[PDB]
């Protein structure tokens, strides 16, 4: 159908942090800078992990988080920060 | 190959950086503000960093228009949304900040469109508060009210009642005509204008009523509140999501249980949360008659409208069409379908679209009746599509603070060199107007009123009945 227009990927830009390039992939996969990457990923700041095993979770620092990208369901969760 | 063309200039991706930003983030007026992915370059031929692209031409200044509606708009022009001007000055509109004038409304017979914006489903069946003043830390000027009965299921039945209470008065109304149960103190403010279809009712410098007779509601407020009032419309604050602060102070977010907060008999039946569905009572299980509904309901949607929805949304106006034919059992007056295609009309008239959907296989409005006191049919009445609410009349001859451009109804058109007057159903020349002008300066004609309460000694008080060039005599305190 045409009207079916579901979500592939999702990419995550922190300029904080090398100017680096997240991005989640139509799996439970993520890959930073094109390079695809084990999970968990404590850098500094950002926390990459599984959640249930089936679902990827990012963690910028305190005001900032995701929900997986496979299948299409992003969330967000921004602090009154913003 | 293909060697481009002079304005531009090709670029190649270098082996070191990896900020190879070229041919992948091309950057048009759409997407300069915005921030671009990009992997590598491209084998492509790009702008100069001083220009973009612009629809197969690489325009030069950054004087590229401001896109509204999916529309071109070159740098100077100006948009009117609302009471405002907008002129996108350099890549951004630029609007003024004169906040309009809202609009409450009852969308057929159980809807309610809050001022800030905010449809929601209430059938009750007693009597609520649709909005007020008295909240909270204030004076409560105003309480205008209304009353339904027989109105859970929208039908035939469910006529309103409107009891509104200003200057300690108490003005109402049902049943065709408006009442006084017991006229207000400043008499001055008061003003009703039984133009077409309507009755626009002014009460002051900053509030408005208007009534198509049969049962909407959209009282008309200025900017002069600004969070001063709550009920059924919401708080009039700009902010749209929180239109359901109840009375006991707390936002709901099931607005069955919202009105029954306003509810003005604590001891009357508060109405029963009913299961959500996409079918109403009659379209229950009848699939059949739910597509002949929504087929007629898509004249919302159709050529002579095509202007308006540009402006106007029609989901809402839509939910609200097959919501009432639905359950209204409309026998021999298709007034539940036609009412709510004329409140989107109305709508789309103040926004300046005026629209003429109204045929004599759908929804005729004949005007005949009006041109039949008179032996001689002189056919001045007609049925205009939208003319103004706000003319002079024998009874009104100077011209009225004006909540409402134009509206739909029967109006009376006749050569000039005469005035309408509404006893007398044609109109008349201006002289038989029982019109007064008492020591020179100009005024209505004779209203009702005791000028002057301010200074005793300057107590010179000159009414007029509707002739008479009079002026009576203030009898003495001392
Ligand atoms: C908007 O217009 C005002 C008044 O002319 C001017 O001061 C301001 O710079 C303009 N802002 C933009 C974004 O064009
Ligand atoms: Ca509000
Ligand atoms: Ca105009």
């Amino acid at each position: 159908d045409r009207d079916a227009v579901c979500t592939r990927s999702v990419t995550v830009r922190l300029p904080g942090l090398h100017n680096s390039l997240v991005k989640l992939k139509h799996g439970a996969g993520v890959a930073m800078d094109g390079q695809d990457v084990q999970l968990p990923l404590l850098k500094g700041d950002l926390r990459i992990q599984h959640t249930v095993t089936a679902s990827v979770r990012l963690s910028y620092g305190e005001d900032l988080q995701m929900d997986w990208d496979g299948r299409g369901r992003l969330l967000v969760k921004l602090s009154p920060v913003y | 190959s293909l060697s481009c063309r002079p304005p531009m200039v090709k670029l190649v991706c270098p082996a070191d950086n990896l900020r190879a930003e070229g041919l992948e983030c091309t950057k048009t007026c759409q997407n300069y503000d915005l921030e671009c992915m990009s992997m590598g370059c491209v084998s492509g031929c790009l702008c100069p960093p001083g220009m973009v692209r612009h629809e197969n031409r690489c325009v030069a200044l950054e004087r590229c228009p401001c896109f509204h509606q999916g529309k071109e708009y070159a740098p100077g022009e100006t948009v009117k949304i609302g009471c405002n001007t907008c002129v996108c000055q350099d890549r951004k509109w630029n609007c003024t900040d004169h906040v309009c004038d809202a609009t409450c409304s009852t969308i057929g017979m159980a809807h309610y469109l809050t001022f800030d914006g905010l449809k929601y489903l209430f059938p009750g069946e007693c009597q609520y508060v649709l909005v007020q003043d008295y909240c909270g830390s204030n004076p409560g000027t105003f309480r205008i009210l209304v009353g339904n009965k027989g109105c859970s299921h929208p039908s035939v039945k469910c006529k309103k009642r409107v009891t509104i209470l200003v200057e300690g008065g108490e003005i109402e109304l049902f049943d065709g005509e408006v009442n006084v149960k017991r006229p207000m103190k400043d008499e001055t403010h008061f003003e009703v204008v039984e133009s077409g279809r309507y009755i626009i009712l002014l009460l002051g410098k900053a509030l408005s009523v208007v009534w198509d007779r049969h049962l909407s509601i959209s009282v008309v407020l200025k900017q002069t509140y600004q969070e001063k009032v709550c009920g059924l419309c919401g708080n009039f604050d700009g902010i749209q999501n929180n239109d359901l602060t109840s009375s006991n102070l707390q936002v709901e977010e099931d607005p069955v249980d919202f009105g029954n907060s306003w509810k003005v008999s604590s001891q009357c039946a508060d109405t029963r949360k009913v299961p959500l569905d996409s079918s109403p009572a009659t379209c229950h299980n009848n699939i059949m008659k739910q597509t002949m509904v929504d087929s007629s309901c898509r004249i919302l949607t159709s050529d002579v409208f095509q202007d308006c929805n540009k402006l106007v949304d029609p989901e809402p106006y839509l939910d609200v069409c097959i919501y009432d034919t639905c359950s209204c059992e409309s026998i021999g007056d298709c007034a539940c379908f036609c009412d709510t295609i004329a409140a989107y009309a109305h709508v789309c008239a103040q926004h300046g679209k005026v629209v003429t959907w109204r045929t004599a296989t759908l929804c005729p409005q004949s005007c005949e009746e009006r041109n039949l006191r008179e032996n001689g049919y002189e056919c001045e009445w007609r049925y205009n599509s939208c003319a103004p609410a706000c003319q002079v009349t024998c009874q009104h001859p100077e011209p009225l603070a004006c909540p409402v451009q134009c509206v739909e109804g029967c109006h009376a058109h006749c050569p000039p060199g005469k005035i309408l007057d509404e006893l007398l159903q044609t109109c008349v020349d201006p002289e038989d107007c029982p019109v007064c002008e008492v020591a020179g300066r100009r005024f209505a004609s004779g209203k009702k009123v005791t000028l002057n309460p301010s200074d005793p000694e300057h107590c010179q008080i000159c009414h007029c009945d509707v002739v008479n060039l009079t002026c009576e005599a203030c009898q003495e305190p001392g």
